[PDB]
């Protein structure tokens, strides 16, 4: 028996230009509950969204975020 | 009261050995949880 | 003498005696089976699909570290080699070879190259190689020597135990930058003073601070 499983590790075939591995990157955009949009600051840890934020240069989201962009 | 053993010419061999095993298990324990690594 | 031999009483003290050496070894082969080298994969050469060298690479080829693990300076992961990188030279060496068959196979479809993962840490360690390299540590005090190994193989297991002995006694360990230089770099006699001036200079906390929890365990 041993410690652990094989653990096998896939990397890139072409390697995206303006990506660290393992630096998540913040990216700006906008999400509408009524219609209106709200900006957002959100982070992609590997090209995946994983976290909403606000966005400090957009007015009605400055920092602060609504429920409802946070649980997109 | 004397012990029932006392006057015999094995009770120093047999204190003799409990002793060296019990060195013996204990280096060995020792080396196994703390230098071995 | 109503029921039993005369050799009985030799026979109860020598049981006694083994029970007990039995209750010992049992301990002791149950603590070497967990601290054994199979059971953590030492020193084994895990195989890999498409047998790469780092002695041929490294030590004959000379090839930079970081020219292959670009990101171990600057994020917590260093970069695996992407088939981008080993296509910059086997597109002209060594090509229309059955060893690069594989390599060959990916950069022409999206399939990547499913390599064993050697040293593995069980996904609640958090461990940083940017901080470690620029504070003065190099992967040959951290890894072994990679330039002369053809298969790589796990030097020493990541106890929690090993990395708390150099997070306590880093004077032993610290060297003077020129981490990612060719591992050939040995340490001096007077290991114990440059590693205190390295120390102080670089500025590592003491044990107050690196042996809590939350430094690696989140
Ligand atoms: C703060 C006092 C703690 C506590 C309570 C624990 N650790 Fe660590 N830890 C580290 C590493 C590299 C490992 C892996 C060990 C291995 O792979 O053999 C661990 C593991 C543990 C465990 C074992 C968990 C299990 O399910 O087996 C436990 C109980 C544990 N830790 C507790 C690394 C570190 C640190 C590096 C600087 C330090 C600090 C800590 N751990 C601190 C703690
Ligand atoms: C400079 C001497 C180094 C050091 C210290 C390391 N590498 Fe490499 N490396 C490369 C590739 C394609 C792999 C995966 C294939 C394989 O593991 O055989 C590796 C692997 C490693 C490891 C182990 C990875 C793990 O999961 O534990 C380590 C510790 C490592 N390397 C350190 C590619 C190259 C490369 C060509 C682009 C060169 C040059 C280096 N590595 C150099 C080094
Ligand atoms: C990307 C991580 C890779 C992989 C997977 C391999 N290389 Fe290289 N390589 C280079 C040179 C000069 C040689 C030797 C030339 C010769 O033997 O004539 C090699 C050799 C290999 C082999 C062995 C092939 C064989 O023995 O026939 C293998 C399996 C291999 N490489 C895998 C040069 C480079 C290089 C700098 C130009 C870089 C980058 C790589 N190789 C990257 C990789
Ligand atoms: C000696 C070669 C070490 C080994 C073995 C391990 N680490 Fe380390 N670690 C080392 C140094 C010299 C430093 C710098 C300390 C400082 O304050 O600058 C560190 C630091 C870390 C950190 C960051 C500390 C912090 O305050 O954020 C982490 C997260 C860390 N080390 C993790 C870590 C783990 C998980 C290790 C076992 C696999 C480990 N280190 C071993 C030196 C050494
Ligand atoms: C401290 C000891 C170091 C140092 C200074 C370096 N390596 Fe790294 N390395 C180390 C550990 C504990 C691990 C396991 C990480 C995990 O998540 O399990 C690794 C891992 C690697 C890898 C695998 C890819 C990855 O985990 O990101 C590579 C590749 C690697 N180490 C290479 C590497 C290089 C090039 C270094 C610079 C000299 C280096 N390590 C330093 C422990 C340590
Ligand atoms: C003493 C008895 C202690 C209670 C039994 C504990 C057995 C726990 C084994 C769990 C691991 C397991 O079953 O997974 C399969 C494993 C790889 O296969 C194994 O490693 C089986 C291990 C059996 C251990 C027997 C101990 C004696
Ligand atoms: C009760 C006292 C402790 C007995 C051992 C209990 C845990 C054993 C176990 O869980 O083995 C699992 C291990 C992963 O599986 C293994 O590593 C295989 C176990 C090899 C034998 C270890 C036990 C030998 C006898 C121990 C007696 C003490």
């Amino acid at each position: 028996c041993t410690y652990q499983p094989r653990q096998y590790i896939a990397p890139f075939d072409r390697q995206p230009e303006g990506r660290v591995p393992g630096i998540p990157q913040y990216f700006a955009s906008t999400l509408t509950l009524g219609g209106y949009g709200t900006g957002v600051l959100v982070r992609s840890n590997e090209g995946r969204p994983t976290k909403v934020e606000g966005n400090p240069r957009h007015p009605a989201s400055l920092g602060g975020t609504d429920l409802f962009a946070q649980a997109e | 009261m004397q012990p029932e053993w006392s006057g015999d010419p094995e009770v120093k061999p047999v204190f003799l050995a409990v002793t060296l095993t019990g060195m013996v298990a204990f280096l060995l324990m020792v080396w196994l949880f703390a230098f071995y690594w | 003498a109503q029921i039993f031999p005369r050799n009985a009483n030799l026979l109860s003290r020598l049981s006694i005696f083994a029970l007990v050496l039995l209750v010992v070894e049992g301990i002791l082969i149950l603590g070497v089976y967990f601290r054994s080298n199979y059971f953590r994969q030492v020193n084994v050469a895990i195989e890999q699909p498409v047998a790469f060298s780092h002695q041929l690479h490294v030590n004959v080829v000379g090839i930079d570290c970081r020219y292959c693990h670009t990101s171990v300076d600057q994020s917590y992961f260093a970069n695996i080699p992407a088939t981008e990188t080993c296509m910059t030279c086997h597109s002209q060496i060594k090509t229309y070879s059955p060893l690069l068959e594989k390599v060959r196979e990916s950069y022409a479809t999206g399939k990547p190259i499913e390599w064993v993962k050697v040293y593995d840490l069980p996904n609640f360690v958090y461990f940083n190689h940017s901080i470690h390299v620029n504070k003065g540590i190099g992967c040959s005090t951290c890894h072994g020597q990679v330039n002369n190994m053809p298969v790589v193989w796990q030097q020493q297991a990541l106890y929690m135990g090993w990395c708390l002995n150099c997070h306590r006694n880093p004077e032993l360990y610290v060297r003077p930058r020129e981490e990612v230089y060719n591992m050939d770099y040995v340490p001096p006699s007077n290991q114990l003073e440059i590693g205190r001036q390295l120390v102080a200079e670089y500025g590592i906390m003491p044990p107050d601070q690196l042996t809590n929890c939350y430094v690696c365990h989140r």
